[PDB]
């Protein structure tokens, strides 16, 4: 038997389009859906289900094979609630696991009526075939309602391994699993595999997340330009520390002086920077979480492959603020960088507070769109929306270690 | 007779009820006609009189079917359609003739009467029902429900297009090297079998229709090439472009002008060369849509051009996966651009071009980066991958405008063809203050009330300006100030603001803009050897 789940009361299912597929991704799902279909667990499906889910490929590690990722994340909304908490001790482990568990959920039969709901379907070369439909049959990997119903039967197989050694956390998180051991490399790997195996029948270290601050350009010589450089960032610093003042500089810049002219700082311009630097010597008091709140989470393109983002709720309350550096192999590549960036910052998130931030992207939608999926590696899908970069956020984050 | 197959099961668009109306009184030449017809379908098991307890009904109608000089069927299903579940129905996905694959032979089967071919779910055929009326109601209409797919239905296409996909399902396993695409009443069936072999596997889909319930198309309705889809001729080594002709006149109407420019944007896309700058200039202040006016010299100069191009033979070949696909894209001015894909050399599969938008603001490499991408998609749909691009910019250039660029952007695969004109980026603000050069400290205003507005500069060499301006705005004052900045300063100049829009320029470095005082900027930058626009805030005074 099996729980029924409903949609939250006055929604109707997801009807998402299907954006284009390359044709390796095609074969491959037809591929993937074939062994499914056989082994039960989805079955093509007619036109009086109007519904629709998207399903992409992407690729594992070692096994150059592909990976049915459905973006449930349209269902999901619509999904009824699961209960009518995050362990803190996760975010603190110098080494967590990510591990996927989500292939657990085939052994669970779904709700015949509420099926239809997972409907998705695979494109076809130029039109000249419909669209392969199908619709799940057990609990859909990727979906919500499944980690949490295969929530008491995740209890059992999981205590056991829990009871062992009450010291390691464990995360479920939709599909993944995050480990936390502070042991060293060969150790955690070592009882991780014990786990993994017990699974039958990356090591992230969550330390060097040091939400980086600000430091104040230091200078032998000041020009008219890098105050009013220096001024112009204070000020909208100011939105954050509203203890930054901007006054003593601004008289050194009284005046229309040449740009590259050389501004004796005044002794009272001094203290003032003095003051700023001290300000910005720690976060802004005040700034702690609500889980009733969306987790927000913008990211600014530096340039140089350089990435920076910044997690909050209230606007100017940074939760966390960091920066990226393109992995060697992203070079001639942003949306990779952009990409990778994402899924970093979203397990930093998870790890934290158990969810997902919504992403404000510094990238055309179209853009995005298009070739997300190529560098894609997690099993889940942020929420995002596509913005403009306005000129000094950016440059505020710009100052950072160098 | 009809099709032994599973029925589709449909419900009213979850939470209504079946139509009902009077049926429109018809006369009895109709109503005659309109009693043969039920009953022959009555016997091929189609539709059924039905009892009076069907609270439903729907309109039907008798038109000359100005075809065959006879009196035709033809049921209103408007109201059925209104309250119907909406089904899957993503079909306006039609290929396009540059991703066929070239087959040794086509073969295109008619499947017409189909939808009557295919049932209807028992539970949903009563909302069918419809009624033949009487004389002056005389004897109460003959009560009628339908048994399969009624066209003119909501479900219809769908379900007779799934069902086609059914039966389908055997006959390509067997043969996974037999092409057949659907399309509503034909299915385009291809080979690259031998002649007879190819003609024998067609008779075999034919005979296994008929064992599913299709009836066989007699050899009087046969589709042969080439075959005319829908702004092509599919012909077996090449695909051409429909003809497009001008309907030329000695009086034409708004209306007219309309049309004819909404055609002839059309033949744009294949035809890069179609101007309408003349003949859409005749709308300018137009009346009516009734109105007459007379084409200009240049307007009836442009038509005539328009007319001879038309006429070049446009086509292309088909798709060989065995061979790369290649994009070649040209800037033909300020954001407008044309693309030519193909796999061989002249043989293009198929070209177009992408216009703007009057972009308030962005640079030519923005604007190609979107265009290649946008061809990108195209390319993915139609053949499942990207084509290696040939782009007419030096990636020296490229390399350089991205690397800084404030949003996410890329390119994918591409080499360089130089091609002129090259793309470039017309402009580029120095990196830091520009050491000799006057500096301009520039200021505007404006009471947004009144729009008694106010710009001016003061250089550190003493020289200055202000001028007066009536009905500007504020942003007009502020740019306007660095327009002056610009028109009155020397090969380099170093520029201070508060403008927020200065700024808004400073990180985009648009070339390309729906503001003309911006586009005016614009100029003035290009014009120059130096530029540093360096922003401070507002509402504390420097100058
Ligand atoms: C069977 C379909 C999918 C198909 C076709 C027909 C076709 C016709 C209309 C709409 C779509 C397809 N052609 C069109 O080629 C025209 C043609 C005419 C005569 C002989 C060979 C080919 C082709 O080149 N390859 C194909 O795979």
């Amino acid at each position: 038997e099996t729980v029924p789940v409903k949609l939250k009361p006055g929604m109707d299912g997801p009807k998402v389009k299907q954006w284009p597929l390359t044709e390796e991704k095609i074969k491959a799902l037809v591929e993937i859906c074939t062994e499914m279909e056989k082994e039960g667990k989805i079955s093509k499906i007619g036109p009086e289900n109007p519904y629709n889910t998207p399903v992409f490929a992407i690729k594992k590690k070692d096994s150059t094979k592909w990976r049915k990722l459905v973006d449930f994340r349209e269902l999901n909304k619509r999904t009824q609630d699961f209960w009518e908490p995050h362990p803190a001790g996760l975010k603190k482990k110098k080494s967590v696991t990510v591990l996927d568990v989500g292939d657990a959920y085939f052994s669970v039969p779904l709700d015949e009526d509420f099926r239809k709901y997972t409907a998705f379907t695979i494109p076809s070369i130029n039109n000249e075939t419909p669209g392969i439909r199908y619709q799940y049959n057990v609990l859909p990997q990727g979906w919500k309602g499944s980690p949490a119903i295969f929530q008491s039967s995740m209890t059992k197989i999981l205590e056991p391994f829990r009871k062992q050694n009450p010291d390691i956390v464990i995360y479920q998180y939709m599909d993944d699993l995050y480990v936390g051991s502070d042991l060293e490399i060969g150790q955690h790997r070592t009882k991780i595999e014990e786990l993994r195996q017990h699974l039958l029948r990356y090591e992230l270290h969550p330390d060097k997340w040091t939400v980086q601050p600000i430091v104040l350009p230091e200078k032998d010589s000041w020009t008219v330009n890098d105050i009013q450089k220096l001024v112009g960032k204070l000020n909208w610093a100011s939105q954050i520390y509203p203890g930054i003042k901007v006054r003593q500089l601004c008289k050194l810049l009284r005046g229309t002086k040449a740009l590259t002219e050389v501004i004796p700082l005044t002794e009272e311009a001094e203290l003032e920077l003095a003051e700023n630097r001290e300000i910005l010597k720690e976060p802004v008091h005040g700034v702690y979480y609500d889980p009733s709140k969306d987790l927000i989470a913008e990211i600014q393109k530096q340039g140089q492959g350089q990435w920076t983002y910044q997690i909050y709720q209230e606007p100017f309350k940074n939760l966390k603020t960091g920066k990226y550096a393109r992995m060697r192999g992203a070079h001639t590549n942003d949306v990779k960088q952009l990409t990778e960036a994402v899924q970093k910052i979203t397990t930093e998130s998870i790890v934290i507070w158990g969810k997902t931030p919504k992403f404000k992207l510094p990238i055309q939608k179209e853009t995005w769109e298009t070739w997300w999926t190529e560098y894609w590696q997690a099993t889940w899908i942020p929420e995002w929306e596509f913005v403009n970069t306005p000129p000094l956020v950016k440059l505020w984050y710009q100052l950072e270690k160098e | 007779p009809i099709s032994p197959i599973e029925t589709v099961p449909v419900k009213l668009k979850p939470g209504m009820d079946g139509p009902k109306v009077k049926q429109w009184p018809l006369t009895e030449e109709k109503i005659k006609a309109l009693v043969e017809i039920c009953t022959e379908m009555e016997k091929e098991g189609k539709i059924s009189k039905i009892g009076p307890e069907n609270p439903y009904n729907t309109p039907v109608f008798a038109i000359k079917k100005k075809d065959s000089t006879k009196w035709r069927k033809l049921v209103d299903f408007r109201e059925l359609n209104k309250r119907t579940q909406d089904f899957w129905e993503v079909q306006l996905g039609i290929p396009h003739p540059a991703g066929l694959k070239k087959k040794k032979s086509v073969t295109v089967l008619d499947v017409g009467d189909a939808y009557f071919s295919v049932p209807l779910d028992e539970d949903f055929r009563k909302y069918t029902a419809f009624t033949i009326p009487s004389i002056n109601n005389e004897t109460p209409g003959i009560r009628y429900q339908y048994n399969v797919l009624p066209q003119g239905w909501k479900g219809s296409p769908a379900i007779f297009q799934s069902s086609m996909t059914k039966i389908l399902e055997p006959f390509r396993k067997q043969n996974p090297d037999i092409v057949i695409y659907q399309y509503m009443d034909d299915l385009y069936v291809g080979s690259d079998l031998e002649i007879g072999q190819h003609r024998t596997k067609i008779e075999e889909l034919r005979q296994h229709l008929l064992r599913w319930g299709l009836t066989t198309p007699d050899k009087k309705h046969q589709k042969e090439p080439p075959f005319l889809w829908m702004g092509y001729e599919l012909h077996p080594d090449k695909w051409t472009v429909q003809p497009i002709v001008l309907p030329e006149k000695d009086s034409w109407t708004v209306n007219d002008i309309q049309k004819l420019v909404g055609k002839l944007n059309w033949a744009s896309q294949i035809y890069p060369g179609i101007k309408v700058r003349q003949l859409c200039k005749l709308l300018r202040g137009t009346k009516a849509l009734t109105e007459v006016i007379p084409l200009t010299e240049e307007a009836e100069l442009e038509l005539a051009e328009n007319r001879e191009i038309l006429k070049e033979p446009v086509h292309g070949v088909y798709y060989d996966p065995s061979k790369d696909l290649i994009a070649e894209i040209q800037k033909q001015g300020q954001g407008q651009w044309t693309y030519q894909i193909y796999q061989e050399p002249f043989k293009n599969l198929k070209t177009g071009k992408y216009a703007r938008m009057r972009g308030a603001h962005t640079n030519d490499v923005k604007q190609l980066t979107e265009a290649v991408q946008k061809i990108t998609t195209e390319s993915i749909v139609i053949w499942g991958k990207t084509p290696k691009f040939k782009l007419p910019i030096q990636k020296e250039t490229w390399e350089t405008w991205w690397t800084e660029y404030w949003q996410a952007t890329w390119i994918p695969e591409w080499e360089f063809v130089n091609t002129p004109p090259l793309v470039k980026l017309w402009y580029q603000l120095e990196k830091e203050p520009i050491v000799g050069a006057e500096t301009f400290y520039v200021d505007g205003a404006a009471n947004r009330e009144t729009k008694l507005g106010k710009a001016g500069y003061v250089t550190n060499r003493g020289r200055q300006k202000v001028v007066t301006l009536t009905d500007t705005t504020n942003q007009k004052t502020e740019l306007q100030a660095i327009y002056l900045a610009l028109q009155d300063s020397g090969l380099e100049v170093n520029i201070v603001t508060d403008s927020q829009y200065a700024l808004g320029i400073i990180q985009a470095q648009p070339d390309q803009s729906e503001s003309e005082l911006v586009n005016q900027i614009i100029e003035q930058l290009i014009k120059k050897e130096k530029v540093y626009l360096a922003w401070v805030p507002a509402h504390k005074g420097i100058g």
